[PDB]
């Protein structure tokens, strides 16, 4: 049973590390799209601030 | 040959060869000294970090500006700034390159004399010249008349010029500038629970001031809006997290320009000084001076400053006078552009101060009619 | 040796599961902020068009 | 000639020549005396067993540690330890070998003074130097910044270094260490039925701690699991039989590091002292200290300590920072590796305290710039 | 009716009725919690000890100061402290007595608003008011002009007043105070072998600081004398025994006030901040401010601080200007004396914040003209 548990541990660590690298790629791409989303949000924010100042003046 | 156009200013040294569209090297003018002892041996730390390098080591250095208000108070630091500018940012030997220098109006003569002496003795430049920071801005705007408001980080001044003839008796100088605005923001951010004391985090406060501060068209209305609603609040991310939100303080910082009494100064606001300088001149050129207001300097880059200043000056000025304010996008670098244009002129080649002339006449040559 | 191997494999799978839940709330918060950024940017687009027409008139 | 690097440490003396990749001699710092009478005539037992020899005769000796927490308390035992290390372990004459010594921060000055006096007088070493454990640990870790947590058997401390510059006001020292963990393991083993009192059984309890204990990522969840499941129980073979099985006591002993309230200490856990030390430093370097957390010392060798401390710091720190913990496999010998690197540097050769300087300025020369 | 004058301070709450020569209730502002189990049943133990009661049980409790640097960081503890002050030390119902409170300059607005809200809601006082401590110190001194230095236990600040007019732009606030001095004394006492870590030992270190520490006229000369001779060694007797001996750290601890670099702070000493504040004012009032330097606060009773500060200022100030320092013997309670005097004026009776005014205007009434 020690050897059986060792084999269980080996394919378990294989599958969890595969899922882990998948998760790393996923978190990286969503962090990137977080950067673009924040950039677009702030862009729209100050663009509308400027146009509203122009409207009031 | 080519001419170098160095613009020391205060808090930002910008330089480049004459004839270029834009300055080549722009970096803060600070000198850093390590305030700790250093335990790791063999690294061999330098005893002074100068220029843009000191911005990356803010956490282990103390930053001292060699220029307080236009004038130079620490000459060794200024010499280090000049050496760094000539030998690292531009990587050009000043032995065979004339230099064009700028400084604010109404400055001590000793400052100019010592600058000239250091630049001929230490660096041995073939020739050099000193120009007013406002006339160059007037060149860069493609104008020949009108007044120019050069609100930098050290000093704010107005120079009325009509048809290329300056009016010395109408020049007004004010010591309120960007540094005082940063200090006032540091002081008023304490009421929200944020404490900034170290000289390193003064740069952080300057970053907030640049990024978020704006000039309000009306003060009382914006105060009421901020007190009632909360749509004017924005959040800024500090270098170590703990995002902070600033509300009413957003537009109180730049209002010091129009309300100098906030920092205790008795002098009048920017618009009032501009109007007083306008009416200090003659009566036959007031219309052209009204119609050709020119803005320059970094401090004049706040969003909505042009509209507020126009409204104030229109309220002061007679109703039957057209008022226009010229605010090009490149206000910050306008002075250097004008300096490059002036140095590229062919007729200016005879206005340089030759080294032989300096040796024959002494350091007092600059103040002489050979300006 | 086999028991020790199974031990650190179990520790690794537990910690990677913990990181999986961590990434789960990370995905939740990034999704909600992305949605709010999209909504505010699009509302900014409509109000910008409206105030631009107002500016023209 | 070649330099000699000796690390007195606490509970383990490790030494070797500079330029080596690993210490040659590692043995416990124990001096034992026979407590019985002795009836056989002719063998002639010696009156003091020192070093690893006392481990063999552990059952008939009273093992005394010459140092309690960094500070030497029994000087004569320390001359015995140093003599054994220099003669029976390295088999070298210290008359022609400069000696580098390692010493913990925030310790009495009399300790360093007596150490240097003993080295210069008793052993007549030509030159010597005393260094801080954290700096050596950072040397061996291939880093120039980052906060390092050195937790040995004597004392646990954090020293933040940025760009080779230390932050003395941010150094935090905690006296909780491996010896207190062993004592708590004794105190917690007696609730199951096993009593260890004699100083000989101190070594057995320490061996059990080294071989079986581990840090749990969650405390309440692990206790709940162990209250029902019996999969956490492991057996240990005493040097005479009667195997003992320990359940939740295996992951409760190292929890004292993160829960110092178990042994009555008022202070906070190491995960909190590290965060407090980081927040003590300047605001512009907190990100780099967060991203370069360095571990060293024997006590930081528990399985799963890195994950637990990373989780705790991530909980404490703002959510917008990446918390990274560096745990090289050779944590225990990191300080000696750093010492070998430091002594092998060529520019370090002029920083030794030579015999002439010690003779001229007395023992007080240690606290000069040759810190 | 009579008014109450409660001075929260930082670590020392002093209160009493208005119109008295001195407060009748002085006790440390600490809240203690039992950190042990407690075996005896029926003892009726309390879960929180406040005020001077916790000073008698330091060895079984943990001491938490509700105020870090002026700002209250724990409102439940402050509520308990105020309830204790109103109901046990003073033994007067606060429902029929106006209350006067004090706070430091440049205090966050939320702190003051929450203070007024708590006072109006929980204790239901009929009227209340908050005043700056520097103004009260000036009233107690019998002067009406002169820069005042109020170095307490949490914060040190200077406020210049000329002819009853305050200059907000010249107020300088520094976070160095008695607590930092106590921490530095803890740090430097380890140089001899005495370790004080638990919050209970903080009071012992504070008592040592109060009894023995003094300010040296010169630093280098006194250090040389201490290193050469042994006349400065003074012994203190701990609550048990093992009398400790103190050498140059007897006067090295208060030097942090004039050398903030010891604890790693960037700002300059108090002797330099005072001069900077003096030069921050106008030019026609600098003579009176030079000649009317006022000292207050508990931290300003180190023997010889007045002479050292006078020497420093005379070094900084022009030669033809005379410098005078006022150090009344009742320095610690000067703020309360001024508060009692101010509350005794019949003119001040119209400046109270009535309960109806607060109810109709909300918490924002405090920052209105009724400052
Ligand atoms: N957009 C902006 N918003 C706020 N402050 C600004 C902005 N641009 C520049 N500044 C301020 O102007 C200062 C630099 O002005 P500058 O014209 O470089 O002065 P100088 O010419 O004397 O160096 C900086 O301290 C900065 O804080
Ligand atoms: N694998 C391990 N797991 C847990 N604890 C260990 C391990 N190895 C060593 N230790 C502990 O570390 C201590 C040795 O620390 P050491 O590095 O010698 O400190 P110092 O450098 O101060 O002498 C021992 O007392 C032991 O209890
Ligand atoms: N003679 C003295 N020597 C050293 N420190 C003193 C002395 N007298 C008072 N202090 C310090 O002053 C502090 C109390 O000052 P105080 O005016 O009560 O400030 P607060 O009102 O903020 O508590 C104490 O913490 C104490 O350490
Ligand atoms: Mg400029
Ligand atoms: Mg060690
Ligand atoms: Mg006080």
């Amino acid at each position: 049973e020690a050897e059986k548990a060792a084999d269980e541990s080996e394919r378990g660590m294989k599958v969890i590390e595969s899922r882990a690298q998948k998760d790393e790629e996923k978190m990286e791409i969503q962090e990137i799209q977080l950067k673009e989303a924040k950039h677009i949000a702030e862009d729209a924010d100050r663009k509308y601030e400027e146009v509203a100042r122009k409207l009031v003046i | 040959t080519t001419a170098l156009v160095c613009d020391n200013g205060s808090g930002l040294v910008k330089a480049g060869f004459a004839g270029d569209d834009a300055p080549r090297a722009v970096f803060p003018s600070i000198v850093g000294r390590p305030r700790h002892q250093g335990v790791m041996v063999g690294m061999g730390q330098k005893d002074s970090y100068v220029g843009d390098e000191a911005q990356s080591k803010r956490g282990i250095l103390t930053l001292k500006y060699p220029i307080e208000h236009g004038i130079i108070t620490n000459w060794d630091d200024m010499e280090k700034i000049w050496h760094h500018t000539f030998y690292n940012e531009l990587r050009v030997a000043p032995e065979e390159h004339p230099t064009l220098l700028t400084e604010a109006p109404l400055n001590p003569k000793a400052n100019r004399e010592k600058m000239t002496q250091i630049m001929f003795e230490t660096f041995n430049v073939p020739a050099m010249y000193v120009a007013i920071q406002a006339v160059l801005s007037l060149y860069a705007s493609g104008r020949t008349t009108g007044i120019v408001l050069d609100s930098g980080d050290g000093v704010t001044h107005n120079v009325p010029i009509y048809e290329g003839y300056a009016l010395p008796h109408a020049i007004m100088r004010l010591d309120l500038a960007g540094r005082d605005l940063t200090d006032y923001l540091m002081k008023i951010l304490t009421e929200r629970g944020y404490s900034f004391v170290t000289t390193a985090e003064r740069e952080i406060v300057r970053d907030i001031k640049e990024k978020l501060c704006y000039v309000a068209l009306d003060f009382e209305n914006e105060m009421a809006t901020a007190a009632s609603s909360s749509s004017l609040e924005k959040s800024y991310e500090l270098p170590d997290g703990q995002v902070i939100t600033i509300g009413n303080e957003r537009f109180r910082c730049p209002e010091t320009l129009f309300q100098p009494s906030f920092i205790g100064m008795e002098s009048a606001g920017i618009h009032e000084t501009t109007y007083n300088s306008i009416m200090k001149c003659d009566i036959d050129i007031r219309k052209d001076l009204y119609a050709n207001n020119v803005l320059s300097g970094g401090t004049t880059m706040y969003p909505g400053i042009a509209d507020r200043m126009q409204k104030e000056i229109t309220a002061l000025a007679p109703s039957t006078m057209k008022i226009k304010i010229i605010a090009p996008p490149e206000r910050k670098y306008s002075v250097w552009i004008g300096g490059s244009i002036l140095a590229s002129l062919s007729t200016f080649q005879q206005m340089w101060i030759s080294k032989q002339e300096y040796d024959e006449a002494g350091p007092s040559i600059v103040h002489r009619k050979c300006f």
